[PDB]
RNA sequence: UGCGAAAGCAGUUGAAGACAAGUGCUUGUCGUUCGUUAUAAAUGGCCUCG
């Protein structure tokens, strides 16, 4: 009857090696410069620029052979180096696949293997028919060896041949014009830079010498280096600090020229290419173009993300290619590729996948490098200890939520995520963004944040909702007073409400409630009111105190207002809330720690048996039909008829989520349907011989009093959040940013 | 919702035909014009006797009378109000019958006798509807012929349904027009069910179906909104107009005891899904929707009542919840007398809410999965804790841990399994039966801690502890669903301190302030004075019970010498506080000229 | 790229009401008695004054017409539906009829009685009939084309007769209210001369409103008292006020958010507005220098500025009419300047509202600390005499208290060496001792109020 | 760092290797490792299109 199909895309691929600097992007704009070839984790996207539209996706499940091989892409090329719309992919394994765009896939696509024995393919580039590979092999740094690659005809293969080889390889970077190599070495450390076609430029000197005298008396964050950058001629070469110089040498006679503007380190520097221009770009958040000549800026400031990395895309230079990252997101590493048209710098290309925020960290996610740890960032001996602790957390520890909230909006079936003082409308049909928002206050996108800056907390959405009839939008806030202060300690928790027509596509703020229930008090669950009471504009909050506040949109006062309250001022605090309205509106089901409630909505409070005492605290209490009643508690969940009062299934969730979750993400998991039945959904460590990063998700189908499973399937991967969709489907996103469907 | 009690309205003759109750309301015929939610006035035909008209309220009084002899029978009664060629008239039609051999049709028209009409009836007069508007009268006849007559019972129109011996015949209007559906049954306990709308032939067949499995001899069947129900062998199924297909089947337990004779059955409809069903002097107010028994009333001065009328309330355009029902009750005696009897019904809100514990229809842990991953007996037991001789705590102990494989003298989330209430509440039962005095098992310090022990056993459990301070401290921390009369009877007899410490965090934690307040006041003034002479000899929350307290008191009943003292105390208290805060945020927290002497 | 997010910085009837800002006073010669609005654009209202009636341009608030040709005291200015007419008393019984906007020609002049003629007041639904009240406690209604005789004299007043009104949907009905406390109500298609009933308000009358068909609101004494003619009987009392209720006005069908409004002089200076949906209930009020005689406000269909008008005893006339770049620190906090941005917050005559959100903003900001570090006593005053008197607020207790800590923590030895600075800080000690004192009541309130409850 | 409520309740912050500086010894460091649940500070701030 059901089954599942992956639906959505996900994240956009990266050349993810922390040596490899300047050439993270492996995306590549067309020879005709009309479409823009991007390859995600899971699929290859062709975008028009023009029209800035997906022209054609390229999905490795639907070829078997990329199904099979898919690992990651290191790079493409455009056309075929064998033989006007071929493409050929690079994987870091070593397989050559000779691809095609602007038509139909090929089920039988030209498949090659070059052979390596024990080396990552890091690298390939070519300047006329002639082409070399650079590759990884292994104090923990990685070393790296410079190949030759031709294709050779009568035996159809990619033959491989040595020409060069490097030992700790701290940071490298390839000139624009893809001919030339500069990298740096500990053999404290030397810059040497060679023609990698050619023997012309074969250049080499300690970093000593470019190193200045005060920056040695000063602290290593000054004579740290963050990025570095060639230039096409190799005359000169930029490299950037921690502390935020910028630092140009002419490698004719090794002489010095400083370029100070950023305050925190930067992050990516690239040349133009005839050299009289140079891109920075780092934590402000801000593109600066460097006029050589006179050391004039120009700025782009106010981009999304910090710079990661920047270039100049064109024979002529029409277009910049930046990297953004979106730091804000701890859980995931969010990159967003921008494509700005020089001439006028506005947003030729903006692409992104679904961007979930995650209650932890997930896989190696780690923060970027800045000039001090922060909770945004890492220092720099900060990294080594985070990686290690971050692997020792996914291995050794428990509580492994990984849960995230979204949101389904019933008039459009848009998917919302609420992102760190924002919302992010995703539209999964197209699987393309329509929309980011941002609903708070606070440093959001006033500037760039620096320093000490950057151990700010913006305010952040923990609760967002709908109403059923869908025009209105509830969101719950949280604002983290800023620290060393007197009120540091006082969280501040707001509600807001917002309105929109259909046509329109911005939430308007409609009303603000400062500190509902008091001060202090969490909003810990909402629940929109049903279609029967007052049409479907009426709303539920619930603190952990056991306070419930029933809220209404009053015509008269054109706004949101308090129509009912119930205040029992308990002692006892828990997280662990659920709250079930039946769909005559007429009783309410509030689960407080282990103790379930069933008020009538009229007086407002315990019927007139109300009270069910359950054996652990209560994470979900749900209602499959009128009739029955599914509640989770910690340990197990039941199914009750509410018409006899009696269980009438009972299964054990002890041996899967005893304390791997926190309290409230069972509701997000634990999803139903208004017709059919419901679903519950369990996500175990696969481990063989001490438990592994990867994971295994299970979904089973569960009619209404879970008398029968209607199907069990499998998943490869954390599924982070299940949702009913409004038709008969359910959207499920997985720690991949992939948001699959399971449904008839 | 309630069932009112029966108001007698009339006397039912005694008559050879009335004799046979099981029968009675065949011979009793209720108008459906006159008999609706707002009409005060009801038409009943009792056959052999009359046709009368009678008012409800203030009091039941008979308002008209027409006499019939005694050997006819009353088949179809009707009466309405309208305008007739204009004056404001009432026409009543009914049909009589004589010995079989002769059928007649009746109407009279009466200034609000103006006329009266009689004719002779091919066969039986079942269902008879006046339209006041168009000045028609339609009879249907059990032949199958509908006939339409003028007032002066001129046949205008004659229809054949093309099936004789016709059974149950039901009059409704939907949007204006109006519609009647037939069933005639067929051999092999097969029925013609043929619906048809009233507009060249003003009678227009929209359906036409043959239902099988449809027995009538023992099946009892009305109608409402669209819904045919039908009661047979203690199952309702429940049919859906225009095509009569069923829609589904409850199943009724409380009649399938009923031996098939005895017991006299009777049905209506009430509301939307909401029916009355009288099983001999008992009467059950039902919500079809829910399978909930709304209401139960047992009419213990009669030996039976039959339904013949309700008036039904379309509860979701009708704010009103309230109507009534008419029937006949026959008394228990040597010379039962029947009676006609009206019952005021209040069905509801047509709500959940309504139907909630009140189902007429009457565990073990299941895995998750039938069959390289991180993991993070009852009645044997019982039997064998049975057999075991009085007062010995070691096996006792031995055998519950042993056999539950449970580690901890606690409960712990591992011991989910255990957790069936059954064999729990019968533990209990042993332990007190097979210990008694001052030595208690483990067991029960395991079973305190257990969060479903049972509220039947939660009374008096202070009480059973008092004499072991360990078991009675181990209650009040963990033990679910304390009584909280107990507990403040307690708190205020302890003289132990750390016990009326932990007691009050316990009532406080568990107990509003509204509902603590209450039962406080029933406290006696001596008791709350005792406690409050403690006090003056975590406190915060002790505090905070003082201080409801002093409102259940009343500023009436405190007295002042006391209240002086209190007040001192209390000021001392004020400024060892304010004191102390001072001390925590306390601990949160070139001259032109100089001489100096220089070191050699 | 995007642009800056700019820093940023009651019941609805009453919001409705607290438009009719523009305040005009006026100074006539008399007490005002009566005042009325021309049923027709542009609504222009009428005034009683000692022997004179003057016409008021809506728009321009001032007379356009002066009818000075009344010899004794004028007790009414009347106009009929149209507006075109306009009838007024006199003290010697005559009452004389108008041309609107034409004071010259008397087209209609009846001597009602040898007695004083109070009110006079056209037939809403018949024109031609013209009814007029006198102390004579006979309020004959005449005719216009009938000057020499009543068409009908309605009689059975043992006081005075000053309150005439016809109720809406019944021109028959004729509703009469004197100073015996009665209420009489009279059917003109009848012989009349004889109430049909009388209503007892227990004391004298001074107006009587026809708010509905059904509904009749009568003030008199110190209370005003609705009426239904179904029931005959008083649905609802009202007695808020304390002098004696005076002149009474409803206006209904326009644009505010309330559907109709009341409006009842008290004569102790008080004009309330009571909504007839909420069973007649205050919802606003003004009060004046003196004791309010008259009051009225613009019809319904007004088409342009509404106008609120109240009459006092003195002469005194009140209108009440409702009319039909980013700063210096938003400059420093985008620039980065933090210590300026603080400079700014701390000026002369500068909102404190303001001054919070640039504190506000610095505090979010996570820019306290730096802000106070280039400071000195001279530059550190401003911001701690802004403390000094922030304190008392309750929405600036909290910023004070972070504020003063920071410069504490951060100028302790400057505060050694500069005295003046420590006299700010006695004070400020003093001042928060006593928002301590203040407060420790405050919890001995809020319990004791919870006893009770 | 664990748990929990937000308040808080408990528990941590070790060892080896290498480099630099000062005088084999002392101190400080680590784009080194093993194990435990485990101040900053290179004068350096955000474009233009009315």
């Amino acid at each position: 009857q059901y089954k599942l199909s992956v639906v959505s895309g996900g994240k956009p691929a990266l050349n993810n090696l922390s040596s490899v600097t300047g050439n993270k992007n492996i995306a590549r704009l067309s020879q005709d410069q009309r479409n823009y070839i991007i390859p995600f984790n899971n699929q290859i996207k062709v975008y028009s620029v023009e029209t800035r539209q997906c022209v054609k996706t390229l999905k490795f499940a639907n070829n078997s052979l990329l199904s099979g091989i898919f690992e990651s892409i290191v790079k493409i090329l455009l056309g075929d180096i064998t033989v006007a719309h071929l493409i050929t992919v690079f994987t870091n394994n070593g397989h050559v696949i000779v691809l095609n765009y602007k038509g139909k896939l090929v089920e039988s696509p030209k498949h090659f293997k070059i052979s390596l024995a024990d080396e990552k393919l890091a690298n390939v580039f070519h300047s006329e028919g002639n082409y070399r590979i650079l590759t990884t092999f292994k104090n923990s740094l990685q070393s790296y060896r410079l190949y030759a690659l031709t294709f050779d005809d009568a035996k159809k293969q990619f033959e491989v041949a040595h020409q060069a080889e490097w030992h700790n390889v701290i940071l490298s970077n390839i000139s624009s014009n893809g001919k030339l190599l500069a990298h740096m070495c500990k053999d404290h450390k030397s810059i040497s830079v060679v023609s990698l076609f050619d023997d012309s430029v074969n250049l080499s000197f300690p970093l000593g010498s470019i190193l200045s005298s005060q920056t040695q008396s000063l602290s290593y964050n000054t004579r740290y280096v963050s990025s570095m950058a060639i230039d096409n001629m190799g005359q000169q070469l930029a490299v950037g600090f921690a502390s935020g110089v910028i630092s140009i040498v002419s490698l004719a006679d090794l002489q010095i020229r400083l370029l100070k503007w950023h305050i925190d380190s930067v992050l990516s520097l690239s040349f133009s290419h005839d050299g009289s221009y140079l891109l920075s770009g780092g934590w402000e958040k801000v593109m600066s173009l460097w006029q050589l000549e006179t050391n004039s800026q120009q700025f782009l400031p106010r981009l999304n993300g910090i710079i990661i990395d920047c270039q100049v895309l064109g024979p002529q230079g029409n277009y910049y290619s930046l990297i953004l990252q979106m730091t804000e997101n701890n859980s995931n590493s969010d990159y967003q590729f921008l494509l700005l048209n020089a001439s006028d710098l506005t947003s030729k290309l903006s692409i992104n996948g679904p961007l979930p925020v995650f209650n932890s960290t997930i896989k190696h996610i780690q923060q970027p490098i800045s000039a001090m740890n922060t909770k945004n960032s890492n220092s720099i001996t900060s990294l080594n200890h985070s990686k290690k602790k971050q692997s020792r957390k996914l291995i050794k520890s428990r509580r492994q939520d990984f849960t995230t909230n979204v949101e389904i909006n019933p008039i459009n079936k848009n998917l919302y995520f609420p992102h760190i003082s924002a919302v992010q409308i995703f539209d999964f049909y197209k699987n393309e963004q329509v929309n980011y928002q941002y609903l708070t206050s606070g440093v959001n996108n006033s500037m760039g944040k620096v320093r000490f800056e950057l151990n700010l907390q913006d305010p952040i959405i923990t609760d967002l909702k709908f109403t059923k009839d869908g025009q209105w939008m509830i969101t719950y806030e949280i604002e983290y007073p800023p620290n060393d202060l007197l009120s540091s300690k006082d969280l501040t928790h707001i509600l807001k409400f917002w309105t929109k027509n259909d046509n329109e596509t911005n939430w308007n703020l409609k009303t603000k409630v400062i500190n509902p229930h008091g001060i202090s008090v969490p909003i810990t669950k909402i629940l929109p009111s049903p279609r029967s009471v007052n049409n479907s504009q009426g709303c539920l909050t619930a603190d952990n105190n056991g306070g419930l506040k029933f809220w209404s949109f009053d015509s008269h006062e054109s706004n949101w207002c308090l129509k009912k309250i119930s205040l029992p001022n308990f002692n006892h605090f828990s997280n662990s809330v659920s709250l079930a309205w039946s769909q005559d509106g007429s009783l309410i089901f509030h689960g407080f720690d282990d103790k379930l409630q069933i008020l009538d909505f009229d007086t407002f409070k315990k019927f007139e048996v109300s009270e069910f005492t359950l054996d652990s605290e209560i994470q979900t209490v749900k209602l499959i039909n009128d009739t029955n009643l599914i509640v989770a508690t910690r340990t197990t969940l039941n199914a009750i008829n509410l018409l006899r009062g009696q269980v009438i299934n009972s299964f054990d969730l002890y041996p899967f989520v005893n304390g791997v979750y926190k309290n409230g993400h069972m509701d997000r998991l634990i999803t139903c349907d208004e017709r059919t039945g419901n679903i519950a959904l369990v996500i175990n460590q696969q481990l063989t011989d001490v438990p592994t990063i990867n994971y295994k998700s299970r979904i089973i189908i569960f009619d209404s009093d879970l008398s029968t499973k209607l199907g069990n399937f499998t998943h490869h991967e954390y599924i982070s959040w299940i949702g009913w969709n409004y038709d008969t489907d359910f959207i499920f996103l997985d720690i991949e940013s992939t948001l699959g469907v399971v449904g008839t | 919702p309630s069932l009112s009690q029966p108001f007698r309205l009339a006397t039912l003759p005694k008559i050879a035909s009335l004799s046979n109750f099981s029968l009675q309301a065949d011979y009793v015929q209720v108008a459906d014009g006159t008999f609706n939610e707002s009409t005060n006035n009801i038409t009943l035909g009792i056959s052999g006797s009359s046709i009368s008209q009678y008012i409800i309220n203030p009091t039941p009084k008979l308002t008209f009378d027409y006499p019939i002899p005694s050997t006819n029978i009353i088949t179809a009664c009707n009466a309405e109000k309208g305008q007739a060629n204009k004056r404001n008239v009432e026409i009543w039609a009914f049909g009589l019958m004589v010995n079989k051999g002769n059928y007649t049709l009746n109407v009279i028209t009466k200034a609000l006798f103006l006329s009266q009409y009689k004719i002779k009836a091919k066969a039986k007069v079942m269902s008879i509807k006046i339209d006041t508007k168009n000045s028609l009268v339609i009879a249907i006849l059990q032949n199958g012929l509908i006939e339409i007559f003028d007032f002066k019972l001129t046949l205008l129109h004659s229809f054949d349904i093309s099936y004789d011996n016709l059974k149950y015949a039901k009059w409704f209007t939907e949007n204006g027009t109006e519609y009647v559906f037939v069933l005639c049954p067929l051999q092999d306990d097969k029925v013609c069910y043929k619906l048809l709308e009233l507009t060249s032939s003003p009678i227009k067949e929209l359906s036409s179906t043959i239902i099988e499995g449809f027995s009538f001899e023992n099946s009892k069947l009305c109608y409402q909104f669209g819904k045919l129900y039908k009661l047979n062998q203690g199952k309702i199924y429940i049919y859906s107009l225009p095509h009569c297909q069923l829609q589904q089947v409850i199943e009724f337990p409380m009649v399938d005891k009923l031996s098939p004779g005895d017991d006299l059955i009777s049905f209506q409809p009430v509301s939307v899904n909401r029916v009355l069903l009288t099983v001999n002097n008992v009467i059950y107010l039902l919500d079809l929707l829910h399978c909930s028994t709304l209401s139960q009333r047992e009419l213990t001065h009669v030996k039976t009542f039959q339904l013949l009328k309700s008036a039904v309330i379309n509860s979701e355009k009708s704010h009103n919840s309230k109507t009534i029902a008419i029937g006949i009750s026959t008394k228990n005696g040597p010379n039962p007398t029947s009676s006609l009897e009206i019952i005021n019904i209040d069905v509801g809100t047509n709500t959940l809410k309504d139907s909630l514990g009140k189902s007429f229809q009457v565990v073990i842990l299941k895995p998750l999965f039938d069959d390289r991953v991180k993991c993070n007996h009852c009645n044997e037991v019982i039997e064998k804790l049975s057999a075991l001789q009085d007062n010995d705590i070691t096996s006792f102990d031995d055998i519950f841990f042993k056999e539950l494989k449970i580690k901890e003298e606690h409960y712990t989330e591992k011991d989910r399994y255990i957790s069936d209430p059954g064999f729990l509440n019968k533990v209990l039962d042993l332990i007190f039966g097979k210990f008694s005095g001052n030595d208690y098992p483990k067991t029960l310090t395991f079973l305190l801690t257990h969060p479903l022990f049972p509220l039947s056993r939660t009374r008096n459990l202070l009480s059973l502890l008092r004499d072991q301070p360990r078991l009675f401290k181990q209650a009040i921390v963990t033990c679910p669903n304390l009584p909280l009369n107990e507990l403040l009877e307690e708190l205020f007899s302890i003289r132990n301190r750390e016990l009326l410490l932990d007691i009050s965090f316990r009532i406080l934690q568990d107990f509003t302030r509204d509902s603590i307040k209450q039962e406080m006041k029933k406290l006696s003034k001596l008791d709350v004075q005792n406690f409050i002479e403690f006090i003056t000899s975590q406190s915060t929350q002790l505090f905070q019970l003082l201080s409801l307290v002093l409102d259940s008191i009343g500023l009436f009943s405190l007295e002042g010498a006391l209240l002086e003292n209190l007040t001192l105390y209390i000021d001392k208290q004020v400024e060892i506080a304010e004191r102390n805060t001072e001390l925590w945020n306390l601990i949160d927290t070139l001259p032109t000229y100089t001489m100096e002497y220089l070191d050699i | 790229s995007t642009a800056r997010p700019r820093i940023i910085t009651t019941t609805p009837e009453q919001r409705y009401w607290r438009q009719y800002t523009s305040a005009q006073l006026v100074k006539e010669h008399n007490s005002v008695t009566h005042i009325s609005f021309n049923p027709q654009h542009p609504h222009d209202f009428a005034v009683t004054s000692s022997t004179r009636v003057q016409i008021f341009s809506s728009r321009t608030r001032q007379v356009i017409k002066t009818f000075s040709r009344f010899k004794d005291v004028v007790y009414s200015a009347s106009f009929r539906s149209d507006g075109k007419l306009l009838c007024a008393g006199d003290a010697t019984g005559l009452v004389s009829v108008y041309d609107s906007y034409n004071p010259r020609t008397i087209l209609l002049s009846i001597n009602a009685s040898t007695h004083p003629t109070h009110v006079t007041k056209f037939h809403t639904q018949d024109n031609k009939i013209l009814a007029t009240a006198s102390d004579d406690r006979v309020t004959r209604l005449w005719d216009i084309s009938n000057a020499y005789e009543p068409q009908l004299e309605l009689t059975g007043a043992t006081d005075y007769v000053r309150t005439l009104s016809f109720i809406p949907a019944a021109p028959h009905l004729v509703a009469t209210g004197s100073y015996d406390g009665l209420i009489r109500l009279y059917d003109t298609r009848s012989s009349g001369s004889t109430p049909i009933y009388s209503l007892n308000h227990d004391q004298p009358v001074e107006n009587v409103i026809a708010v509905s068909p059904t509904q009749i609101v009568s003030c008199g004494g110190n209370n005003f008292k609705v009426w239904d003619l179904t029931s005959n009987k008083k649905l609802y009392e009202r007695g808020n006020f304390n002098k004696a209720v005076t002149c009474l006005d409803y206006v209904e069908n326009f644009d505010s958010p309330m559907q109709s409004a009341l409006i009842a002089s008290s004569l102790d200076g008080h004009v309330k507005v009571f909504d007839p949906l909420d069973n007649f209930q205050v919802k606003f009020g003004w009060k004046f220098s003196g004791p309010v005689l008259s009051c009225a406000v613009s019809p319904s269909t007004a088409q342009g500025n509404r106008h609120l008008v109240a009459g006092l005893s003195s002469g005194l006339l009140a209108i009440r009419t409702k009319k039909k770049r980013m700063r210096a620190f938003e400059r420093n906090i985008n620039q980065f300047k933090w210590s300026e941005a603080l400079d700014n917050a701390f000026v002369p005559g500068m909102a404190k509202e303001l001054t919070l959100t640039v504190l506000q903003e610095l505090r979010k900001r996570g820019k306290v600390r730096v802000a106070l570090y280039g400071r000195d006593e001279s530059t550190l005053e401003p911001l701690l005499n802004w403390c000094l008197k922030g304190i008392e607020d309750v929405r600036s207790a909290s910023i004070v208290a972070d504020w003063v800590a920071v410069v504490l923590e951060l100028y302790g030895n400057t505060l050694e060496s500069s005295p003046v600075l420590q006299e700010l800080m006695i004070d400020l000690k003093t001042k928060v001792r006593h928002e301590i004192h203040k407060s420790k009541e405050a919890q001995r309130i809020e319990g004791m109020l919870q006893l009770l409850t």
